[PDB]
Order: C-alpha cells, then sequence, then structure tokens
C-alpha cells in the first residue's frame, strides 16, 4: 500500500 | 479570567504535557553525538538517525493528541506527512536549545556544520533556532506550538478541513493564555509566537531544496524518511 510505514506506526499500540 | 484556564484547559494542557514529555532522544544517539567518530559521513549518518527518532517521536505525540484519533484515516497520514519538516524542525530547535547540554549542542552544531550538507540550508536553520531561541518559550508553550503545526487545517489533501480546524482551535485558544501566563509584561508574545511558524514554513522548500542537494557519498534515507518526505 502507499505509506506503508507511516500506516504501520499509525495504527501500531 | 481572559489570562485563566478554565478546569477543562487545564486538563488538556495536562494531557498535551504528558504526552510531549513521554519520549525524548534515545541515549544510544545522544551517546553518538558525543564519541562517534568525526567525519562527513559519520555526521551525516547520525543526523539521518535523529530524523527518523524525530518522526517515530512525532507520530506518537500526535497520536495521543485529544481528537487526532476520531480523524478520517487518510486525513490522519496526510496531516502526518504535511506537518512533518516544520515539526522536525521545531522539535530539534527546541532539542538544541533547551534539551542538550553545553557540549552536546556544541559537537551537535559542528557536525551538522561538517555533514555534506550545504551551507545554503544549515544557515537558515541556525538562524530560525536563535529565533525561537529568543521567544524564551516554556515546554508549554512548545509543547502547545507543535501540536498547533500538526494539527494544521492547511496541509494538501486534507478530506475533511472543518474537523481538523475544529481540534486545532482549542490549543490556540489555550496557548493564547499561556503567553498571558508566563509573558504577563509582553502582550504581543502570542503574535510573535505565530510569527515565528512564518519562519517555520520557509523550512518546507528548505527540505525539499536540500534533499535534491548531494548526499555523502551519495548515501540514502532509511525507508520512513523516504515515505514520509516522499523521496
Amino acid at each position: 500500500k502507499e505509506n506503508a510505514l507511516l500506516r504501520y506506526l499509525l495504527d501500531k499500540d | 479570567s481572559h489570562m485563566e484556564l478554565t478546569p477543562d484547559q487545564q486538563t488538556l494542557l495536562h494531557f498535551i504535557m504528558d504526552s510531549y514529555n513521554k519520549q525524548r532522544m534515545p541515549q544510544e544517539i545522544t551517546n553518538k553525538i558525543l564519541k562517534e567518530e568525526f567525519s562527513a559521513e559519520e555526521n551525516f549518518l547520525i543526523l539521518t538517525e535523529m530524523a527518523t527518532n524525530h518522526v517515530q517521536v512525532l507520530v506518537e505525540f500526535t497520536k495521543k493528541l485529544p481528537g487526532f484519533q476520531t480523524l478520517d484515516h487518510e486525513d490522519q497520514i496526510a496531516l502526518l506527512k504535511g506537518s512533518a519538516v516544520e515539526a522536525m524542525f521545531l522539535r530539534s530547535a527546541e532539542i538544541f536549545n533547551k534539551k542538550l547540554p553545553s557540549g552536546h549542542s556544541d559537537l551537535l552544531e559542528e557536525r551538522i556544520r561538517n555533514s555534506g550538507i550545504s551551507d545554503e540550508y544549515i544557515t537558515p536553520m541556525f538562524s530560525f533556532y536563535k529565533s525561537i531561541g529568543e521567544l524564551k518559550m516554556t515546554q508549554e508553550e512548545y509543547a502547545l506550538l507543535t501540536a498547533i503545526v500538526i494539527l494544521s487545517p492547511d496541509r494538501q489533501y486534507i478530506k475533511d478541513r472543518e474537523a481538523v480546524e475544529k481540534l486545532q482551535e482549542p490549543l490556540l485558544d489555550v496557548l493564547q493564555k499561556l503567553c498571558k501566563i508566563h509573558q504577563p509584561e509582553n502582550p504581543q508574545h502570542f503574535a510573535c509566537l505565530l510569527g515565528r511558524l512564518t519562519e517555520l514554513r520557509t523550512f518546507n522548500h528548505h527540505h525539499a531544496e536540500m534533499l535534491m542537494s548531494w548526499r555523502v557519498n551519495d548515501h540514502k534515507f532509511t525507508p520512513l524518511l523516504c515515505e514520509i518526505w516522499d523521496v
């Protein structure tokens, strides 16, 4: 996906 | 009472401060500032490590801002990407001005000026650091200003700009009051803080040009930095 790493950090508790 | 936080504002302020104080620079990085070998290559790699940490810390600070996770998910990404450079420069200014010992700051500046980065972009960075330093902001003002930069309704690609504006306006009201509590003799203080956000926005262009210039031995950036800066 786009912005995969940022989305990983955003959705990681 | 035009200068006194209501109970809800004081709760909001504590909550932002808790989130702001939660993370700082890992000792691994501050240790490298002090004892790593000195070369343009080593210095550039420390600075990319610092930037990567800045992004990580900013995401965590932003996730804890009240209301942020109620926003549309694409707008959340749009805010994090849109604000990343301004928030990095604001954070790094505080770190340089207030969070490092003298000597750490001296060696970090020496490493910054000897990292293969052109003086075209280093000189405005240190000018801004001093310009921000002149305001002599408290930790509370720094934290609130940072949250105001992050929750900007004006970033590219925001779908629901009203929703962001609703989150940012209570922070501005709090900051207005903080300026009257902390610098009661300087009525222009809050306007001066917002005046510095104008200089802060010049670093979107400064950073974009820097990314186009040479990189010591043409070293690369971390995946996360490439992603947040659209490299």
